[PDB]
RNA sequence: CCUUCUCAAACAUUCUGUUUGGUAGUGAGUGAUACUCUUUGGAGUUAACUUGAAAUUGCCUUAAA
């Protein structure tokens, strides 16, 4: 089917062309008529598989329909467990309201909680939040106008629930009204414990639906990003995908490769859809450059034939990330290696990798040999503004990231050092960053 | 870590606007006929004291 | 309104060094002194354009 | 007597390297009236008739000295150890301690002044530096921090 | 104890030992200065050894030039414990090659060199190297 | 000359030992891969260790392809230009690519004499600016006084020593003379040291460049200006202290010992 | 707390082309096996790399007073 056959607004309809996505996929085909109608459903789809356009589009069709001004109520209520998932979601929001009129925000954990609620007090009816901030938002924060939840969807309960936001989660139910509030949610699977909360949520009977070695370098803070530059730049000529856990992070060293005279290809959500399908599709048939890419931007994305597999960044989804090598190897024609960075406080993600029990590979480089562009680097940092200013953002994103880090054993902010980060950032004086440690 | 980041504003890493300023004033009295250049100046000393 | 002797020389150096590239134009160290955004240079050189050729 | 917080002042830095630090100090001497208004004046006869890099000085203001220490940019402080109004400056070295940034207490508020164009300076602070002389900054910087911290490390204390 | 040896380091280009006397001859009476010297080139290393024949002559200038900046170099001076006796340390100046080695005849090492590259041939092809001549 | 069928052998047999049955490439890249000839005579220049550098002329000087293959390496090829304070001001870098860029050569930097005794005076900063190029040209003028200011650490290696460039015309500095002399140099030169020994050592390069029949016929190129030079002695063509392939033997020079 | 040996000729005078000469250095440490040499003891050459200018001993008077 195609979006051309649902009773959808013109400036939606408008967004959805603007988007490039004409063909409805099986689980959109399957989730988008009933969502329109109205039930509730849940179902295990596989995270990537086009199901956040899928509940995003029925919201904006029920916004459509009841044309409130935002000052009248909340509108719609989104849950993702992490940060990065909420920043996607509330890109794909954006791109598609932008012929919208409909208002839209976001509240993130470690964000600026006076911005947070002043956009709150003007009036969202579209937020997208996770469980944490968002708890907090509605006790501790006058004149929230959320009696109006009209919808609420749940991304990923699975991941929510072992992060250990199931009281969270509970608390928003028992909060939130559930009068005329439709309630649906989505995961690439289902437990028992998911079935309960569902069950909690879902008011009415719900609709169910259904659809190689571990090469890891153990390199300092500071000289990481010299060591993948040196990396990258001996190894051109081959196809290489670099892993991050933050959007504004791959932009900055997109952008910054770029002027250092090396062809780089970037894969963030930050970017249009219509660019970040453009830009994929280059890579996948240039046979030959660098892709650097979120991880929930590669979560559900097509994996080309490429030689490398680089985790620059911690992993986003621990599980999902050590299950993939092995259908990544069957998959590709020649078995792409898979490099991961490890911080020497970072050795604890050794105990789940032997508890994987796949092969592993410690590689090694001599300090030695480097690329040795940190005096370059700084001086550009200092006279380019606009460098400074993505550099800085870059990391607050991965410092944002890195304090939200579920793996809370094996990242922590506290062991981190701030100066090596901000030398291998290029600042010799770290950027203050509204870290709660 | 510092205490307050305050974004650093874009005169830091620009030239100086008020220098810019003073110097198209100057210009501006310069071709009004009211500040005597100093090369001008340089040469009508030198013809004086004489 | 209208634009100062040394803005139109300005515009017409970024003009003929880079034509209509603003990307290229923002990173341009030797003409763009100041730097300012893509947008502000694009403004500026449509004005210019609309006075002009 | 004095509190421990008073007479921390006064343990100032030997002959030798307050001359050095001076000599330093003085090849960045920031432009007096005359030399800006002259060097001005030039730009507009430029101009008239029809690029250059950042100018490097010396920070001295109080306030703008105390806001570019606390967020770890400035590299050297010289404090004056004859301010009538003690309670201004009685803060900066511990302030300065705390954030990290090496700093000095150096004999009379006049000859801060004197390498700034002022009548008296109450601080002078160097927070970017040629390449030329990033390695006698650095210099500068461990010897300072050898006489200062460890020959004077009970100055913050015995009242 | 601290003895009348004086060890200092991070000496300047060209202090030399005069200089080190004359400087250190203030303080007192110097017994004896040495100054750390390399053999083939007679540059110094930039450290040596001073003795005082009083040990409050060492101690003063141990203070005076505990951590005294000289041109670009904070020059550091330590008191050795009690004894520790300075050791040998020769006056090494430049030193200039001469040629001694030509005696053989030119005859003889004629032969010398073809079985030297006989063996060498010989040794290459144990290597792996297949080659002739 | 030396038949070519023995150069040919040599270089067959280095390209078999190149390849046989732990990421960065410290340096098994270099070692395996590196072609040299050593030259043996009676203590070259045995007057004096005077650091003047032999600009052999060779059809096609590696310069060129060192460039092109330096894309896909951690250390970056670059080249250094050393003029006198005077004629720094007269020269322009844009006028130095306009005019080199049709050749297709670029020139990173230009520095003089006064920069290296005031910015670059500090040895680790002396080492880290100086590492960075590999081809280092100074003008002959200045060429005297550069390794007071640089250094000696410079002239451990062929690299890192500055080579002698011509610029003045007619007793005046004209931009032209400079402009073709940096050309000639990279394009139909190749340095090398004259040591204070009897070993005489000259880098041809990576193997991986230009092609075995042009490095044989560089090879004997190289070879006929050594003998046209210098009373040379046995020579041999060596990877990194690889087995010695010799390649000629010269047996009157031994009787005029 | 001073600064560093910033060119000389022959031919050609297409205004720059050919040939020659002038370059004696912070030290320490690590380190890839060839050259001769005199026979002994090692003398000079030969890849590569770290460094805060780092470091424990190789048997003339006016910057006058």
């Amino acid at each position: 089917e195609k979006f051309e056959e649902l009773k959808l607004s013109q400036p939606t309809l408008k967004a959805i062309e603007k988007m490039g996505f004409t063909t409805m996929t099986s689980v959109q085909a399957r989730t988008i008529p009933p969502l329109l109608a109205g039930r509730d459903v849940l179902g295990a789809a596989k995270t990537g598989s086009g199901k956040t356009l899928a509940f995003l589009i029925p919201a904006i069709e029920l916004l459509h329909s009841l044309k409130f001004k935002p000052r009248n109520g909340t509108g719609i209520i989104v849950i993702t467990p992490t940060r990065e998932l909420a920043l996607q979601i509330f890109g794909v929001a954006r791109e598609l309201m932008e012929f919208h009129s409909q208002t839209f925000g976001i509240v993130i954990g470690g964000a600026n909680r006076r911005q947070e609620a002043e956009k709150l007090m003007k009036g969202v009816n579209m937020l997208i939040a996770t469980p944490g901030r968002l708890l907090d938002h509605l006790q501790n924060t006058k004149g929230f106008v959320f009696k109006n939840l009209k919808a609420l969807i749940i991304d990923e309960a699975d991941r929510i629930l072992e992060i250990g936001f199931e009281d969270e989660m509970r608390q928003i139910i028992k909060i939130l009204p559930n009068e005329d509030r439709q309630s649906m949610l989505f995961s690439a699977t289902q437990t028992t414990k998911v079935e309960d909360l569902a069950r909690i949520s879902l008011r009415p009977g719900p609709l169910f639906i259904n659809v190689l070695e571990q090469g890891y370098v153990v390199c300092d803070s500071d000289k990481r990003f010299l060591l993948l530059f040196s990396f990258l730049k001996r190894n051109q000529k081959k196809k290489i995908i670099v892993f991050l856990s933050s959007c504004n992070s791959v932009k900055y060293y997109a952008e910054l490769l770029n002027y250092i005279d090396l062809p780089v290809l970037e894969l963030h959500g930050k970017q249009k859809q219509q660019k970040r399908t453009n830009t994929f599709f280059e890579f996948c048939n240039a046979e030959r450059g660098i892709l650097i890419c979120t991880d929930v931007a590669a979560r559900g994305l097509d994996i080309p034939a490429v030689d490398w597999i680089i985790q620059f960044d911690p992993p986003d989804d621990p599980r999902d990330y050590i299950h993939r090598v092995g259908r990544t190897a069957r998959g590709t024609k020649g078995k792409g290696k898979s490099l991961m960075f490890l911080t020497p406080n970072e050795l604890g993600f050794l105990r789940y990798l032997k508890a994987s029990k796949v092969p592993l590979n410690e590689y090694e480089f001599p300090e030695n040999k480097i690329a040795n562009v940190q005096s370059q680097l700084e001086k550009l940092i200092k006279s380019n503004y606009y460098l400074h200013q993505t550099a800085k953002d870059g990391y607050r994103s991965y410092l944002q990231a890195y304090a939200s880090h579920s793996l809370k054993t094996v990242y922590q902010i506290d062991k981190l050092d701030l100066a090596k980060v901000a030398k291998s950032y290029g600042f010799p004086v770290p950027p203050k960053v509204n870290i709660t440690i | 870590m510092p205490l307050t980041a305050v974004p650093e504003p874009k005169r830091r890493f620009v030239p100086s606007k008020n220098e810019a300023k003073r110097v198209m004033k100057i210009v501006r009295a310069i071709r009004e006929g009211r500040i005597i250049p100093p090369k001008k100046l340089k040469e009508m000393k030198e013809k004086e004291k004489i | 309104r209208s634009q100062s002797e040394r803005e139109e020389e300005w515009l017409e150096k970024l003009y003929k060094k880079h034509g209509d590239d603003y990307k290229k134009m923002f990173f341009d160290k030797k003409l763009n002194i100041y730097q300012q955004s893509e947008g502000d240079l694009k403004r500026r050189l449509l004005r210019w354009k609309k006075r002009n050729g | 007597k004095v509190p421990p917080t008073i007479a921390q002042f006064q343990y100032t830095l030997d002959r030798n390297t307050a001359a050095e630090t001076f000599k330093l100090f003085n090849k960045y001497r920031p432009e007096t009236a005359a030399e800006k208004k002259e060097r001005l004046t030039k730009e507009a006869a430029a101009v008239a008739e029809g690029a250059s890099p950042k100018p490097y000085a010396v920070k001295y203001g109080l306030n703008h000295v105390v806001a570019l220490i606390e967020n770890k940019k400035a590299k050297l402080v010289l404090i004056a150890n004859d301010v009538d109004p003690i309670e201004l400056v009685v803060f900066l070295p511990a302030l300065c301690k705390k954030m990290g940034v090496p700093y000095a207490i150096v004999k009379g508020k006049a000859r801060l002044g004197t390498l700034v164009n002022q009548k008296t300076s109450a601080v002078a602070a160097l927070t970017e530096v040629r390449a030329e002389d990033e390695a006698a900054l650095a210099k500068l910087v461990s010897t300072i921090d050898a006489n200062f911290a460890d020959k004077y490390d009970e100055v913050k204390k015995h009242w | 104890e601290y003895s009348g040896i004086i060890y200092v380091s991070r000496l300047p280009h060209g202090f030399h030992e005069k200089e080190l006397s004359k400087y250190f001859a203030q303080f007192g009476d110097l017994k004896e200065v040495r100054l750390a010297r390399n053999k083939k080139t007679g540059n110094s290393r930039h450290y040596g050894f001073l003795e005082f024949v009083n040990k409050e002559d060492a101690m003063i200038a141990q203070e005076s030039m505990n951590n005294y900046l000289l041109m670009g170099h904070l020059l550091q001076v330590r008191v050795l414990p009690k004894g520790a006796k300075i050791e040998k340390l020769y006056k090494y100046k430049k030193r200039v090659l001469v040629e001694k080695g030509i005696t053989k005849p030119v005859k003889q090492l004629k032969d010398n060199m073809k079985q030297k590259h006989e063996e060498r041939i010989k040794k290459l092809a144990k290597s792996g190297i297949e080659f002739k001549w | 000359a030396i038949p070519r069928e023995r150069v040919i052998k040599a270089v067959n047999e280095l390209i078999k030992f190149t390849s046989k049955p732990l990421l960065e490439d410290d340096e098994e890249e270099l070692k395996k891969d590196l072609q040299l000839i050593v030259v043996n005579n009676k203590s070259f220049t045995g007057t004096s260790k005077s650091f003047k550098l032999k600009l052999l002329n060779v059809k096609h000087s590696f310069y060129k392809p060192w460039k092109e293959a330096s894309a896909t390496a951690v250390k970056d090829f670059k080249v250094l230009l050393i003029l006198k304070d005077s004629d720094i001001k007269k020269v322009s870098e844009d006028d130095l690519f306009d005019q080199l860029d049709s050749e297709g050569i670029k020139v990173d930097e230009i520095i003089c004499g006064k920069d290296l005794k005031t910015v670059y005076k500090a040895y680790e900063a002396r080492n880290a600016f100086i590492s960075q190029f590999s081809l280092i040209l100074a003008d002959d003028s200045i060429v005297t006084s550069l390794p007071k200011l640089m250094g000696g650490k410079a002239y451990n290696k062929v690299e890192t020593t500055p080579i002698s460039i011509r610029t003045h015309a007619n007793k005046e500095f004209s931009l032209t003379t400079l402009t073709n002399n940096i050309k000639k140099v990279y394009m139909n030169q190749l340095p090398v040291k004259l040591p204070r020994g009897t070993t005489l050592n000259v880098h041809l390069g990576n193997l991986e460049w230009l092609r075995p029949e042009e490095f044989v016929d560089n090879v004997e190129l190289i070879s006929e200006q050594l003998i046209k030079a210098y009373q040379i002695r046995s020579i041999f063509i060596k990877t990194n202290r690889s087995p010695v392939l010799p390649l000629y033997y010269n047996q009157d020079v031994l009787d005029e010992l």
